[PDB]
């Protein structure tokens, strides 16, 4: 009726607030542990072992030895 | 069957290197008149069947050879 | 040694142009709001002209760095500082010059509200980071940098829209000034061997692998959390998001830049051996960035949540592309830098106008826009295209050199990086399609304006620009090539 | 509809049955082959044609490219 | 008289001699090198 | 019928960039904003189409383009 | 000023360079990295104008260009290898 | 178009995104036996051998089989 600002939808706001403040509700359970040592450990180790393999490969095609890194 | 175009007359004709076989001699007339035609297909018919009928004894040939070929394969397997 | 530049038109004059402006402001009442809007927007335009002549006296031949002019800090004339641009930072200040008028121009409407504080944060974020940008010791890029941090925190949360501006802040502030303080270590270190800060000194030393190795992760730790690099990109969200339209281009258009600039200007040349080594490690945290970022990205309900998130795909896109170590490697990054720096300044001034009218960010309320704004959804479909890397626009010109670059040297890290095709076209249309497809909803929105005269003129830079790199990218390569090609070489003889 | 008659487009929305169309139309006619003319001269400048044609084409009458790239040793 | 032959010459007039920009740099790299000692006595001075 | 009879529009729907034509025989007053940019906007095509243009090239590229040529021609007359 | 022309620069390395010692003269360092860049943008040069020989063979000879292009790619392939900043070191 | 659900009750986590007969599972299999049906295609293919019942021997160019115009060494 009056104004462009958009009528507020309480239940929308509800779950707005609730996807900005979702730090508070992590609890260290079983499933975040497996979630992240697969996803925060262990496949970022399985992507850099596979980037350091591809120029070992490389350094093996070009008869060289391996590049030393880190 | 020999060849009769020379390497310098396939060239000149600019031959598809697939039909560089010992049937271009009749591929470069036929080819000539099928560009003078716009390749109607009502056209050149002399030129396409003397071809056709050079690159059908081709196979055939090569029909025979492997009808010879596959009774000798034969001949070993009744003698072991 | 006093380095005077022959040439007219130098740095430390478009150094001082906004700086004169905010003096003059200083000094005008709160009650002339036409004066001070006019004052304000007339200085940035000519600082913009004044480097775009600065661009015309531009040698693209030489390896060496340009109109180099030094100002002297003790008549000892030990610490003696220098400016100069190279073909590297030649368009960033360019970009810096023409990003300002921009915010001025945003915030036009609301400027009797806004006061001159406004227009005088914005003219010193100007001075402070097109002189960033121009200098030529490790010593000032610091100080220079760490300067930005207190017009950028007064920004964010004086003309933040809601409460949330007041964690965002912090959390800008804090997250830069942590990295600020492990380079200024590096800085030190640096200084205790060398007995100086002079850029074009260090890039003449040589440092042991051992020494290079700790210098580089001093540095890598100012310069991940500028990118952003993960895990320490959880501040850019909050504050890009929370922060106001010009503030949110600001911050996402220049001061994300920095980052990398310093990777380029700074890591890559003085430890050369170090940047080898590291090499996998930064090709691993860039790929991470790139896949987990973009799904996130793919899972945000606000509309600057959505503009913010895709900004770190970029950035580590580019991180990929300057560690690649070649012409289309560094080339690409430059250019998807300046790209980006346009395309998603043009998104956040698209959503700022979604806002200024309906204040809110939320995806749901909006849809059916394309039936009442149809120049709004015209232009936000052109900026979308751009941020999916749509060949003909800008970003794909840097995107697909990157990848050129990377696939060079290591195809797996291409392979992942080339993800990003997928994962940010899935998400940028999908957030066009939800924002401007579809059918209204009249219960939420029914009283719509389309753009006034003001909105679609800060829009037509924008395209000219965005069409201009996509087509004939070859105005800007052919500045930069001397300087990459240098940079590129340095540290080897062969 | 009704609120859509408020509503300004490039594309004219829904329905546009503009007055004076047939006008309009001719004149974006003329001014299409008018852009298209200077394409055109810049087309025939531009073209190479390696081979000469079987029989003779249209575009021996305006383009002068015509068995220039013989000599491919000496491209740059 | 023509636009772009003027424009020509005014941007030449515009830029760095190439020159004397690439020699000043000569001047301060060696003086800098060698520059380099004088400070870092004065940094091993006894406080004692 | 659609193409030989008229159409109804007498002027278009809406108004470009929401603005109310202003009242008969008056003009357009210009926001404050308005003369600067688009003095900058024709300065800076301007600038950029002429100096641009005008700018000697000294692209590497294009120096070391006329380099090689020279060393193919020096190498192929001779031996 | 600059005068009108393309830009000069010397022919030969610098005279002062030493490859087994470069961090020894730092002026020399610099220059000789900007002649080896400037080398390498002549060898660039030359693979892209052996390049426009390959295309216009292919273009002008045909189905021969296999038996008339063969000198034209063997010159311009081996001046791909180990060109600029790609794939190959030196 | 008629009337948007302007919702009465808290949304769900998983509200922003939200193949009716059959199961999730069940249609996998469906689908892996039907891309199976291709697998032993293929073996039956390799069992017929066909390379080996070709009724006719291979062409044979003329000029070293076309050595010099497939780019060999004149
Ligand atoms: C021989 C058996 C071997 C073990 C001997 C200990 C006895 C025993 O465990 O009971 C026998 C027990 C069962 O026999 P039983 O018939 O019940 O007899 C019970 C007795 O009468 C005994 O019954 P009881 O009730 O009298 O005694 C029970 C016993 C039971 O012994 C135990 O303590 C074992 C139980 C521990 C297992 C913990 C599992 C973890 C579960 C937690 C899950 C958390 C996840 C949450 C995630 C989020 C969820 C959403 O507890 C004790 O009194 C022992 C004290 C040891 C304490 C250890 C920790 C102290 C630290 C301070 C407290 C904690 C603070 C945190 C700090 C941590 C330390 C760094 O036998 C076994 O379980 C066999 C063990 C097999 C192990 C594999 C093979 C081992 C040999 C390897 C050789 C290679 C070389
Ligand atoms: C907070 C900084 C980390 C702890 C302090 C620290 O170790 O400082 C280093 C800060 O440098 C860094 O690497 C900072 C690491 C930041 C990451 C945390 C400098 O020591 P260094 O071991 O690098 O120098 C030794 C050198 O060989 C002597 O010349
Ligand atoms: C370079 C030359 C490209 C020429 C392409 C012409 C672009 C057409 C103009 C945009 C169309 C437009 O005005 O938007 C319409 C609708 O707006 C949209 O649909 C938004 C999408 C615009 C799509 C334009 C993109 C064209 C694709 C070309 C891409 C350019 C190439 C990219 C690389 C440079 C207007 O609405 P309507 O008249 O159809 O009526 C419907 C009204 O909304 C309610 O009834
Ligand atoms: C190769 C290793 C490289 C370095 C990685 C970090 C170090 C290794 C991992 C350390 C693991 C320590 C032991 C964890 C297992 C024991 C679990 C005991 C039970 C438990 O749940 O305890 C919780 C303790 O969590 C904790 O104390 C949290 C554990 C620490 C997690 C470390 C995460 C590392 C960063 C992840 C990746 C980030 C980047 C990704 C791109 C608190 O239980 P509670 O009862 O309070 O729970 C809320 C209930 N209301
Ligand atoms: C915050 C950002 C920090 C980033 C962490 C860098 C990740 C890689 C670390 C490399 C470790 C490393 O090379 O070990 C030593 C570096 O000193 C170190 O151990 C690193 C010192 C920096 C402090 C610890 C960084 C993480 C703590 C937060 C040198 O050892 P080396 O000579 O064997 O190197 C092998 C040369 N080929
Ligand atoms: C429809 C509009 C599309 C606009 C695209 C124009 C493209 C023209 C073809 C390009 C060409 O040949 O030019 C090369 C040409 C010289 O080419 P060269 O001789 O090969 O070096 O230079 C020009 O003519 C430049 C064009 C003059 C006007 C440029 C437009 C300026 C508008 C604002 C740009 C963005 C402002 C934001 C700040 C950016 C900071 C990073
Ligand atoms: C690799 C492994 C694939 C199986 C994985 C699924 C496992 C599972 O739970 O399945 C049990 C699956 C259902 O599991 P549930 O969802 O737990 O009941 O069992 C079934 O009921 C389905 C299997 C039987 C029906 C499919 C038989 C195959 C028909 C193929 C016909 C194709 C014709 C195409 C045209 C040819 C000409």
């Amino acid at each position: 009726g009056g104004g462009m600002e958009t009528n507020k939808n309480k239940f929308i706001e509800d779950w707005g607030s609730a996807r900005e403040n979702l730090e508070h509700n992590f609890r260290w359970t079983r499933r975040n542990f497996a979630l992240i040592g697969i996803f925060g450990i262990a496949l970022p180790i399985i992507v850099y072992k596979g980037i350091v393999k591809d120029f070992h490969m490389q350094d093996e095609d070009a008869g060289r030895p391996h590049r030393k890194f880190l | 069957k020999k060849m009769i175009a020379t390497q310098e007359e396939m060239s000149a004709a600019k031959i598809a290197l697939g039909s560089r076989d010992m049937c271009a001699h009749l591929l470069i007339p036929l080819n000539k008149c099928r560009q003078a035609e716009f390749y109607l297909p009502w056209k050149c018919e002399d030129e396409r069947h003397v071809y056709e009928k050079c690159e059908y004894e081709l196979v055939m040939e090569r029909m025979l050879a492997m009808k010879k070929i596959r009774e000798e394969e034969a001949l070993a397997k009744q003698n072991k | 040694l006093e380095h005077f530049c022959e040439c007219y038109f130098n740095l430390s004059g478009l150094i001082l142009c906004p700086v004169l402006g905010s003096i003059i402001l200083l000094f005008i009442p709160n009650s002339r709001i036409r004066l001070i809007r006019l004052i304000g927007l007339c200085a940035s335009l000519i600082t913009f002209l004044y480097s775009l002549v600065l661009w015309i006296q531009f040698d693209s031949s030489t390896a060496k760095f340009q109109f180099v002019e030094s100002l002297r800090w003790l008549p000892y004339e030990n610490i003696n500082f220098y400016l100069g641009i190279d073909g590297i930072s030649l368009f960033f200040v360019i970009l810096t010059t023409f990003l300002i008028p921009i915010c001025i121009l945003v915030g036009w409407s609301g400027m009797r509200s806004y006061g001159k504080e406004y227009i005088i944060a914005f003219l010193i974020c100007e001075f402070l980071m097109i002189a960033v940008f121009c200098m030529l010791d490790l010593l000032l890029f610091y100080v220079f940098f760490e300067s930005v941090l207190i017009p950028m925190f007064i920004i964010i949360g004086v003309w933040g829209s809601r409460q949330r501006k007041i964690k965002a802040a912090y959390q800008f502030f804090l997250y830069t000034l942590l990295g600020s303080l492990f380079m200024l270590l590096a800085i030190l270190l640096i200084l205790f061997q060398t007995g100086t800060t002079d850029l074009q000194i260090l890039l003449t030393t040589e440092f042991s692998e051992r020494r290079q190795i700790f210098l580089w992760i001093a540095f890598f730790a100012s310069f991940a959390v500028k990118v952003p690099m993960v895990p320490v990109h959880i501040w850019l969200p909050e504050a890009h998001v929370e922060a106001p339209t010009a503030g949110s281009v600001i911050l996402a258009g220049i001061l994300l830049k920095f980052g990398t600039y310093g990777f380029l200007r700074f890591s890559i040349p003085m430890f050369p051996e170090a940047t080898l080594c590291f090499t996998p490690f930064i090709y691993t945290l860039s790929a991470i960035a790139i896949i987990y970022t973009s799904l996130t990205t793919l899972r945000q309900i606000d509309l600057k949540k959505i503009i913010a998130y895709s900004s770190v795909a970029h950035m580590n896109l580019v991180t990929i592309g300057m560690f690649s170590l070649n012409i289309q490697g560094i080339g690409g990054s430059i250019l998807l830098m300046l790209s980006h720096g346009l395309v998603s300044s043009a998104l956040f001034l698209c959503v700022g106008v979604l806002y200024d009218r309906h204040k809110t960010r939320l995806v749901r309320y909006y849809g059916g826009l394309v039936s009442t704004m149809p120049n709004f959804s015209t232009i936000f479909f052109f900026f979308t295209l751009a941020n999916m890397s749509l060949p003909g626009t800008s970003s794909f010109i840097g995107e697909f050199l990157i990848l050129v670059g990377a696939f060079q040297r290591n195809s797996l890290v291409a392979t992942l990086a080339a993800l990003g095709m997928i994962l940010g076209a899935a998400y940028s249309l999908w957030l066009y399609n939800r924002v401007v497809s579809g059918n209204l909803k009249p219960d939420f929105l029914h009283k719509f304006s389309d753009l006034n005269g003001r909105e679609v003129f800060i829009f037509i830079p924008f395209l000219v620009g965005l069409v201009w790199m996509g087509v004939y990218p070859k105005v800007f390569l052919d500045c930069m090539h001397t300087s990459v090609s240098n940079l590129v070489q340095h540290g080897k003889f062969h | 509809g009704d609120f859509r008659a408020k509503v300004w487009s490039m594309t004219g929305g829904p329905n546009c049955r503009p007055k004076h169309w047939r006008r309009n139309t001719a004149i974006a006619m003329f001014g299409v082959f008018l852009v298209c003319i200077p394409i055109a001269k810049l087309s025939a400048k531009l073209e190479q044609r390696p081979h000469m044609p079987v029989r003779p084409i249209p575009s021996q009458i305006w383009c002068k490219n015509f068995g220039t790239k013989d000599d491919y040793e000496k491209e740059h | 008289g023509f636009i772009m032959e003027f424009a020509e010459n005014l941007v030449l007039r515009l830029m760095e001699n190439p020159e004397e920009r690439d020699r000043k740099a000569r001047e301060h790299i060696y003086e800098m090198h060698e520059r380099c000692k004088k400070i870092k006595e004065m940094w091993a001075l006894p406080i004692r | 019928s659609r193409w030989a009879t008229p159409g109804h529009e007498e002027r278009p729907k809406g108004y470009f960039m929401n603005r109310t034509p202003p009242a008969p025989g008056q003009s357009r007053k210009w926001e404050d904003w308005e003369l600067p940019c688009y003095i900058t906007s024709f300065l800076t095509i301007v600038i950029l189409g002429v100096g641009l243009n005008a700018k000697p090239d000294l692209s590497i590229e294009t120096w070391a383009h006329q380099k090689a040529l020279e060393r193919l021609e020096m190498e192929k007359l001779a031996t | 000023g600059r005068k009108k022309g393309l830009p000069e620069f010397e022919e030969s390395a610098p005279d002062g360079f030493d490859p087994e010692n470069p961090y020894k003269d730092p002026v020399a360092m610099v220059e000789m990295r900007e002649h080896i860049v400037r080398e390498k943008w002549i060898q660039i040069e030359k693979a892209k104008i052996l390049r426009e020989k390959v295309k216009w063979c292919y273009r002008v000879e045909g189905v021969n260009h296999y038996q008339k292009c063969r000198h034209l790619v063997q010159q311009y392939l081996d001046s791909t290898r180990g060109v600029g900043w790609g794939k190959d070191h030196r | 178009v008629g009337k948007h659900i302007v919702p009465d009750k808290p949304l769900s986590v998983n509200d922003e995104l939200m193949a009716d007969t059959v199961g999730k599972y069940e249609a996998l299999a469906w689908l892996s036996g039907g891309l199976g049906f291709f697998v032993g295609l293929g073996l039956l293919a390799v069992l017929n051998d066909k390379a080996s019942k070709v009724p006719f021997t291979p062409r044979v160019y003329p000029y070293d089989n076309l050595r010099v115009e497939l780019g060999g060494e004149p």
